[PDB]
């Protein structure tokens, strides 16, 4: 009778799906805060099913206290005219019964996406076939998972954007019902099915005055939204053709705002869809969280430089003055006059008439968005071949090397690249998507990593204070054309910096490819960006370069010279104090291809927060958006035609080492939030105390809290240590701790760039040493071996060693003896061959001492 | 199980024209007639009375999470 | 292989050698002499 | 001093392929003179260029002796590959090469 | 610019393989594309049977330096 009695009136084709009337625990994802602990973890909770062939239709019914029951009551009676909340029903022991809810919650499909791992993954499956978005078939195709390669799991995840774009708009319809009803409470993510309703008034309380907390909600949903183009149904006349968008509109502001108030109603803090309005750089990041969202509605050609026709001497030009960013919003110059050297550096650099005074183009070899031809023929570049070197071959070989089945073998070669090899190089951007992400979490992240980065100071300096160095350098795409970095340096600069805070300095960069010795056959390349970026971007930030290139003993380990001793210095700093020490390392895929936007605008006013007296607030913001416009969506001009970059970094300039540093400390960070919120604290009590802090200072505080970020700042200084250098990381983290999940783990590292960078992280290319006497595997690509003198020493791999010294490129001995230098700390390595290897060199070498080998290992 | 604002905070007595007790130094929320100003030495403007015949003053620049832990004690 | 193949479509004996090696570091020395000339 | 002359030089002579009469009315029709820059060749150009990857893209792209991109009319004048190619060659596609320049002009 | 040349037909005849060393020996019979894996030479070839289809004479004309072809 239960079964009838809890669908009444409503086509009762259920069927039990527990134990009869006894309750049906399940595993699944939860948001737990109360005064013992928080975190977004998964706990152990009379679910039934409706039967059409079965259709996800389910009545949860649960059992409560009277006191709950009348609060729920109350409340549900006085929202019940909303159609965002799922039509309940309460009869009685008190049972509330619920209709018609979806399998999964909101909270559970959040957990999936965020959480991801490929050995435990049924529930995305199960979501996915659920909503037709692909076939269950699908997943017989193994590899289907990774986003670097099956690029169609894009296209089956984006089939969720409707759902999520209905829950939205229900939820902001269910948060309007309850500020008119004048009920107070928090809204959480494991409220609310798939379908859009709610329910779970539990912890509530009671006309025209109410308002609900919905900090949360949003801030862990936002990644979702880019992952699955919730708001890809905006660009529709209302099924319908596409918005008919006047080309030269660009404003789109008050289409910003009204989606806003579509979707993001109750956000309490101010938006400003101009960036520029903005009270710091908190508020920058939060204001950018949006428009990213937002402008992926807009026309494509919209964004991009905004050009004015002015006159000199009556000759009209087509210069731009300001831009439209996807993040920043509008900018609008400062320094601009309609009639009239520095003025031809920012002109030239400018690509308004270079685009304006070009053949228009079509190219259908890529899928970035193009611009325009720059001359009447595209141009194809190819890669030469190695340059076999007989004599050391010959050598080699006398002595008894590369012999069957020997250790040693050849595996790096210079390899060829055909002609139509650049741009399918450059098609690699396509991995580069729009991401939203957690703003609260990442603005507790960033506190944490400059207090990371608190040890260094720095500022604005002069022009007769900057230190240049390899001053022959491609400089920009017309500056290349009559010089490089040298002639422009030996020419003039300080008004120009000033004058780049004061206004927005668009540029262009070429993409050539790079000659080099690889194990892979990949084509690679190398950027050039202008020199109107770099001359500003060094004065910006030399001095706190230095500053980290000269500290010794921090985290981030840039700059410290292996030689010396300087390994065994840092090996024993990165073992600074362990319980249970171990070590771990990892590997980026396609970092410089993937990383979203809002992580390297984010490293950017992170390494910026040293200027909080050499400059205000707003010369702060232009120099954003310049770097912002210069070196992440500046314009490539890839062959002989002019192509939009979507993302990414730029291989070229001086910040990217620091910013992918800064970039990969928060993913650590990030990695070590998600595993200690995510770790059941119900399961020691100085940790716990910990985590429930963490999370009041992340999801329910508004503020920065010092003195808990200086007390996690310890705790991972302690408990977990590392060291840094860009896009290469190695970990000292006391074991106990992790397996107890309570430090980040490597699958957490996993889920971080699964579910914030768009990429998989395999875990074949990422290593664990548990004998600390043996030390890290591999670290900026070597290895390290612990000898008596009892030191470690840096000891590359044998067969790169080998390649590199057949193949030289043309244009001595000074290669040689470096590999001597590198090949020295094979000597002592337990087998034989690879002792050989330096000794053969060193014989070479005398056909062209190891007491000079060896004194760059001993520290003095 | 999200809760509002446990181990909610008390009454306390201030000077016009409920506390939230931080370590890095005191925040009054709400101070339970119109006062336009009150004062704590620092001014706080107010807002408009919460009609309940006492009333309820938030200062403006408030949260909608803070609204909840004073409407939720009171 | 494939760029002495491709590299000779825009542009007879280096076909055979780059594609029956069982150690590779023969024919990376056969695509710059077609190159060169 | 040499890079000052040959900036500016470089500015002046790519000046005069501006097309100003189309530009003006272009830059005049909108509100406060101030236009993406993307749209400018995207209505100014009279000359456009197409890279094809192989015949099927041809097939649906360039077939005929006129094709419409950008809501206009484009007519074909020239064909080249990686030397000329005739419109009656594409058809014997592997005989080809890949990267063939379909270049145009704006029909009015 | 004959050191290279020198060099890869020293590194050709170190290598001694029958089949390598039968087509340069021929060069000194000659191919006119890509060998595959249909062919035409100026059957035994690249230590190879071939099966001949069709040949070609001086004058384009198909006879039951000539032009052979076979798959
Ligand atoms: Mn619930
Ligand atoms: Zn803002
Ligand atoms: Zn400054």
């Amino acid at each position: 009778s239960f079964l009838n009695r809890v669908c009444g009136v409503s086509a009762a084709r259920l069927t039990p799906c527990g134990t009869g009337t006894s309750t049906d625990v399940v595993y699944r994802a939860f948001d737990i805060y109360n005064d013992k602990v928080a975190g977004f973890a998964k706990f152990l909770k009379c679910r039934f099913q409706e039967k059409d062939n079965l259709i996800d239709s389910y009545f949860v019914v649960k059992r409560h206290t009277f006191s709950n029951y009348q609060h729920e009551e109350t409340i549900y009676n006085l929202l019940k005219d909303c159609p965002a909340v799922a039509k309940h029903d309460f009869f009685k022991v008190p049972h509330i019964s619920r209709q018609r809810l979806t399998k999964y919650t909101m909270a559970d499909l959040v957990y999936a996406l965020r959480h991801f791992d490929e050995g435990n993954c049924d529930t995305l499956k199960e979501i996915l076939v659920t909503y037709n978005c692909c076939d269950d078939d699908y997943f017989n195709k193994k590899d289907w998972y990774d986003f670097v390669e099956n690029p169609d799991i894009l296209r089956v995840y984006a089939n969720l954007g409707e759902r999520v774009r209905q829950a939205l708009l229900k939820t902001v319809q269910f948060c309007d019902a309850m500020r008119n009803a004048g009920i107070v409470g928090v809204l959480t993510l494991d409220n609310q099915d798939l379908n859009g309703n709610w329910y779970d008034f539990g912890d509530f309380i009671q006309p025209g005055s109410g308002v609900p907390v919905v900090d949360s909600y949003y801030s862990l949903l936002m990644p979702i939204l880019t992952l699955t183009r919730a708001l890809t149904a905006e660009s529709h006349v209302d099924t319908k053709p596409y918005i008919k968008w006047d080309l030269l509109k660009y404003d789109f502001t008050e289409e910003r705002l009204k989606l806003f108030d579509r979707y993001f109603k109750y956000w309490d803090q101010t938006y400003h869809p101009n960036c520029v309005n903005c009270l710091d750089d908190r508020c920058i990041l939060h204001c950018a969280n949006f428009n990213v969202l937002f402008s992926t509605v807009f026309p494509p050609t919209s964004f991009g430089p905004l050009v004015r026709k002015i006159f000199v001497d009556g000759v009209p030009f087509v210069v731009s003055t300001g831009y439209h960013f996807r993040e920043l919003g509008v900018v609008h110059n400062q320094d601009v006059n309609l009639h009239s050297f520095k003025e031809l550096l920012v002109y030239a650099a400018d690509p308004a008439m270079h685009a304006a005074s070009g053949n228009l183009l079509l190219d259908k070899r890529t899928t970035c968005f193009s611009v325009a031809a720059l001359t009447n023929n595209v141009a194809f570049q190819t890669v030469k071949p190695g340059n076999f070197n007989k004599d050391f071959y010959d050598f080699a070989v006398s002595k008894g090397f590369f012999k069957e089945g020997s250790s040693v073998e050849l595996k790096h070669f210079f390899f060829a690249q055909d002609g139509n090899a650049a741009i399918s190089d450059y098609d690699y951007y396509r991995y580069n998507l729009p991401t939203m992400c957690d703003i609260r979490q990442l603005l507790f992240v960033v506190e944490v990593v400059d207090k990371y980065f608190d040890c260094y100071d720095g500022g604005c300096i002069n022009a007769n204070q900057v230190i240049v160095n390899n001053l022959d350098k491609s400089a920009g795409f017309p500056f290349n054309k009559w010089g490089k970095a040298r002639l422009y340096y030996d020419s003039m600069q300080d008004a120009l910096f000033a004058y780049t805070k004061r206004n927005v300095i668009p540029t262009i960069t070429q993409m050539n490819l790079k000659y080099a010795i690889s194990a892979k056959n990949r084509a690679r390349t190398v950027a050039g960006v202008s020199i109107c970026s770099t001359m500003t971007n060094r004065q910006f930030h030399q001095k706190l370069l230095k500053s980290i290139a000269a500290t010794r003993g921090a985290t981030v380990v840039i700059g410290t010279s292996k030689f010396y001793g300087g390994w065994h210095n840092m090996l024993k700093t990165v073992y600074s104090d362990v319980e249970n020490p171990h070590l771990m390392g990892w590997d980026y895929p396609k970092c410089d291809r993937a990383m979203p936007n809002m992580l390297r605008i984010m490293a950017s006013l992170v390494l910026a927060r040293k200027h909080t007296t050499c400059c205000s607030l707003s010369h702060r913001f232009y120099r954003l958006a310049n770097e912002c416009a210069q070196v992440l969506s500046e314009m490539v001009m890839c062959g002989g035609s002019l192509y939009v970059k979507p993302g990414g970094t730029s291989s070229g300039d001086a910040t990217t080492a620091y910013a992918n540093s800064v970039f990969n400390i928060c993913q650590a960070v990030t990695a070590n939030v998600n595993a200690l919120l995510s770790t059941d604290g119900n399961k020691d009590k100085y940790v716990r105390n910990l985590q429930h802090r963490l999370y009041e200072c992340l999801y329910r505080n508004r503020d920065v809290d010092t003195d808990f970020v200086n007390e996690f700042y310890a705790y991972l200084r302690k408990h977990f240590s590392m060291m840094i250098l860009s896009d290469d990381a190695v970990v000292c983290f006391n074991s106990t701790y992790a397996s107890q999940g309570l430090v980040a783990s490597i699958k957490n590292f996993k889920s971080v760039l699964y579910y914030q960078n768009n990429v998989f992280m395999s875990e074949a290319k990422c290593w664990t040493e548990t004998d600390l006497t043996k030390g890290p595997h591999e670290f900026c690509s070597q290895h390290t071996m612990l000898v008596k003198q009892y030191v470690y020493l840096p000891y590359p791999d044998p067969s790169r060693i080998l390649g590199a010294g057949c193949f030289v490129d043309d244009i001595m001995i000074e290669r040689f003896v470096s590999l001597a230098i590198d090949a020295y700390p094979l000597t002592k390595h337990p087998n034989q061959e690879y002792a050989d290897v330096f000794h053969l060199y060193l014989q070479y070498i005398r056909k062209l001492e190891p007491e000079f080998y060896e004194a760059m290992y001993t520290p003095h | 199980n999200n809760e509002l604002s446990p181990v909610a905070l008390r009454q306390m007595s201030c000077a016009a024209g409920y506390y939230n007790t931080t370590k890095g130094g005191r925040f009054v929320l709400a101070l339970l007639q119109d006062l336009k100003w009150a004062r704590f030495t620092i001014y706080t403007e107010l807002e408009p009375p919460c009609r309940f015949v006492k009333y309820l003053y938030f200062i403006k620049g408030l949260n909608n999470l803070n609204r909840g832990m004073v409407l939720g004690s009171l | 292989k494939c760029t002495s193949v491709v590299l000779l479509s825009v542009l007879v004996q280096l076909h055979n050698d780059i594609l029956l090696a069982k150690d590779t570091t023969e024919a990376f020395e056969k695509m710059v002499s077609l190159l060169s000339v | 001093a040499k890079v000052t002359s040959a900036m500016q030089t470089m500015l002046f002579t790519m000046l005069r392929k501006l097309d100003n009469d189309a530009l003006n009315n272009i830059i005049n029709n909108a509100r406060d003179g101030c236009v993406p820059l993307n749209i400018i060749p995207l209505t100014t150009a009279a000359k456009l260029m197409v890279v094809i990857p192989d015949y099927n893209t041809y097939k649906n792209t360039c077939d005929g002796t006129t094709f419409t991109y950008a809501s206009a009319l484009w007519e074909i004048q020239q064909v080249v590959d990686a030397k000329i190619v005739q419109l009656s060659e594409i058809s014997n596609s592997p005989n080809l090469a890949w990267p063939l320049i379909v270049t145009a002009l704006r029909a009015n």
